[PDB]
């Protein structure tokens, strides 16, 4: 339920091929940018950083949970379906 | 006046306390019940609530809230929902048996009290929730209710007052927590007796989600007499803000354990000696008293000498009036084992809903069991004190608080007795 | 000891026969009508209690029948049957002896009553006699502490007991007689022994002390 990891903008690269190492079975790669993650304070900072480095980018809008109406008293309604059968 | 006690039989309300007169309607009428009820009803809600406010009556279920203020939360225009009065007859606090006598010997006082109180709140019916173990009392109460229906005193056109009122009896199935006012409402609604959080308050959202007042049997039963004889008469007993008469249960180590009606603010010493026949073996044999039932902390013999039995006086003694159930322990008693068995009760009675009481009370119970043997070290006494303070004030309902206070009463007044057992246990093994 | 999970057995399973007798069905619809329309889950505690008064105890089939009769989910009936301690989810004896051992009773020697019952019946608390006529358990306060020590046997209270008194009550039940509820000490209910200290005067009659203008 913690939300502390949904507060900063992140830049990550497109995932590339990983393959099995014949000796040990380890996951091998040829992608030098496979672990690169950059943190940004604003969407506009991240866009600016990608553009000067010549990287094509896709930007997705931040999703905030919608405000909700919580009423503990609704659990005991006279005539509504919100009445809970158990506690 | 500054001296209280020596109540006269003319001023007693529960005149058939001991079941020596007929408990049916014929006897109840002779004793003055159901007299001028139609007159009281037609004087209206505001007048009735005025009498209860003037009398200074306070809750008899344990918490002692001013009754007239509480009952006035229902004095509001309806919103299309029915209005209800619940009468708490669960009576499950160890040491308390006062409500049991009202229902079996003065059932028509309670039924009339339901109507007068139900009218003042504007309620359509009364649900009396009685503990399941009180089967014979529940059947006495239904016989009285049937008699009142046949005589026109309740039901359609109650007492000829053009006001409709029903009185249903619902029985519990064995749970002390169902005496908590919102756990009782849930149990009526067919659920586990788990208390609700507040808000909402029952006067807003109660049983079936409707405006409700939960009132104690003793609170409800004395209301018709307060209206007939007036709030000034009732306010003439006990200290200010602690007025009226009260039913006391004296049990434990007394010569004559009994139930008796006495004026409020009566000295605790006078109550035990006059009515209960004194402490088993003399006043000097007294060790400690639990003055309000299990939930109230014990006090030692030194405090008991001068303490008055009313709400404010026992608050200054670091305990409380509670249900006015006096439990007496003489010096032959194992004080630690006595309080440990009370923690064992609360552990068996926790509804389990909320973390501090579900886990904490069970934790306190285990530590107390080790304190009885002395299988602990004195550093744990302060640990148990802190654990009880973590439960208190942090739970949904007052059961958690009522479990913490007995521990604190023991630690406050009998720390040397605990540390002495730990010393004996350590040397008995080392 | 007393578990809160059901596991099927031949004697207790969903096919164990249970039904309400026709007389008890008339009693159910009186119970249900005590509540607002559309709030008939309120009838679970009485109806579930009625199934046990007919049957003595509650197999899973009896709980399932209550849920169907009231059209509540069975889990909501199971929750109730496992919460309230008066429902017997295992069979009990003909006489269910319940001895209070809370502190007000313990101070007046409820331990002696429990010891006498164990040795007399030859069982321990929580067990049933081999002939299945008594079950013995300890209970919390029954609201009769001034009349301690006391026991409940089915719907009746037997109070102000001594080891000799409890033996008599056990003999009467083995014989087939009903002992009689109440104190076994000489007093009638909750009065102080040795004479009333209050309410010795006649009641004052109708209209006494009424305020003027009422
Ligand atoms: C665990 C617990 C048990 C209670 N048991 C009872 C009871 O058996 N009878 C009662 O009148 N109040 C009992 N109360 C107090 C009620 O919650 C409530 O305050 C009271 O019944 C109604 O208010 P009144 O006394 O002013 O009339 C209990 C409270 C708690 C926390
Ligand atoms: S304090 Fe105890 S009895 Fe009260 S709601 Fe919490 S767990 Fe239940
Ligand atoms: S302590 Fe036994 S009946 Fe109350």
């Amino acid at each position: 339920s913690g939300v502390n990891n949904t507060k900063k903008w992140k830049m990550e690269f497109d995932t590339r091929e990983r393959w099995e190492n014949p000796l040990m079975g380890w996951a091998s790669t040829a992608d030098p940018l496979s672990n690169m993650v950059l943190t940004f304070s604003a969407k506009e900072d991240a866009i600016a950083f990608a553009e000067k480095n010549g990287w094509s980018y896709d930007v997705e809008e931040k999703k905030v949970p919608k405000p909700k109406s919580k009423s503990y008293g609704a659990n005991f309604s006279w005539n509504k379906r919100t009445r809970v059968s158990t506690k | 006046k500054t001296s209280f006690g020596s109540l006269k039989d003319e001023d007693r309300i529960f005149t058939n306390l001991y079941g020596r007169h007929d408990w049916r309607l014929k006897g109840a009428l002779r004793r003055g019940d159901w007299y001028k009820t139609k007159e009281i009803l037609l004087k209206g809600p505001d007048w009735i609530l005025g009498e209860m406010k003037t009398s200074g009556l306070r809750g008899r279920g344990g918490a002692g809230f001013p009754t007239g203020l509480k009952w006035s939360f229902m004095n509001k225009p309806s919103d299309g929902r029915p209005k209800y009065l619940v009468v708490n007859a669960d009576e499950g606090e160890p040491g308390t048996c006062k409500d049991r006598e009202i229902m079996r010997h003065d059932p028509h006082k309670l039924v009339e009290g339901c109507l007068v109180g139900g009218r003042a709140m504007g309620a359509r019916a009364a649900y009396i929730y009685i503990r399941g173990e009180f089967y014979n009392e529940a059947s006495n109460l239904q016989v009285a209710i049937r008699e009142a229906y046949e005589a026109g005193l309740i039901g359609k056109n109650a007492c000829g007052s053009d006001y409709d009122f029903d009185v249903f009896v619902v029985r519990g199935a064995g749970a002390y927590i169902c005496g908590e006012e919102t756990a009782l409402i849930e149990s009526i609604e067919g659920k586990q007796g788990k208390p609700r959080l507040k808000p909402p308050f029952p006067a807003d959202v109660g049983v079936f989600g409707c405006p409700t007042t939960v009132a104690n049997v003793e609170t409800v039963a004395v209301s018709p007499t307060i209206c007939r004889r007036g709030g000034t008469w009732f306010a003439g007993f006990g200290r200010e803000r602690n007025s009226g008469t009260k039913l006391f249960n004296i049990s434990g180590h007394v010569n004559h354990p009994c139930t008796v009606e006495e004026e409020m603010s009566v000295p605790l010493k006078e109550l035990i000696e006059k009515h209960a026949g004194g402490v088993t073996g003399g006043w000097d044999n007294l060790l400690a008293v639990i003055p309000g039932g299990s939930s109230t902390p014990l006090i030692p013999k030194s405090v008991c000498e001068t303490v008055l039995m009313d709400f404010d006086a026992l608050v200054q003694a670091q305990t409380g009036l509670g249900t006015a159930a006096v439990i007496v322990m003489d010096r032959s008693t194992d004080i630690v084992k006595a309080i440990a068995r009370l923690i064992e009760f609360y552990k068996h009675e926790s509804c389990g809903q909320c973390t501090p009481c579900r886990e904490g009370v069970d934790w306190m119970n285990k530590v107390m069991a080790r304190f009885v043997k002395g299988d602990a070290r004195p550093a744990e006494i302060d640990s148990l004190w802190e654990i009880s303070k973590q439960i208190e004030g942090h739970t949904i309902c007052a059961l958690g608080d009522g479990a913490a206070w007995p521990v604190q009463g023991l630690i406050r007044h009998f720390r040397p007795e605990l540390e002495d057992r730990m010393q004996r246990f350590a040397q008995q093994h080392r | 000891g007393a578990l809160f999970v059901h596991r099927d057995t031949p004697e207790n399973n969903p096919d164990t026969p249970f039904d309400f007798t026709p007389e008890n069905y008339k009693r159910i619809e009186a119970i249900v009508k005590n509540y607002p329309e559309g709030h008939q889950a309120a009838a679970v505690l009485p109806v579930l209690d009625l199934a046990q008064r007919q049957n003595g105890w509650l197999p899973i089939s009896a709980m399932n029948k209550v849920a169907e009769v009231l059209q509540v989910p069975p889990m909501r009936v199971y929750e109730v049957a496992t919460f309230y301690t008066m429902y017997n989810r295992k069979p009990v004896g003909k006489y269910h002896i319940q001895v209070c051992t809370t502190t007000p009773c313990m101070l007046r020697d409820s331990d002696s009553i429990l010891e006498t019952l164990q040795r007399k019946l030859g069982i321990k608390v929580g067990e049933t006699t081999p002939d299945k006529l008594f079950t013995l358990i300890e209970v919390e306060c029954l609201g009769a502490c001034v009349n301690a020590p006391m026991v409940q046997i089915n719907d009746n209270y037997y109070e102000d007991l001594t080891p000799k008194d409890i033996e008599e009550i056990i003999d009467e039940l083995k014989a087939g007689k009903v002992p009689k509820p109440g104190p076994r000490s000489g007093r009638f209910c909750c009065e102080p022994a040795g004479g009333l200290t209050s309410l010795t005067e006649p009641p004052k009659g109708p209209g006494f002390g009424v305020q003027a203008g009422l």
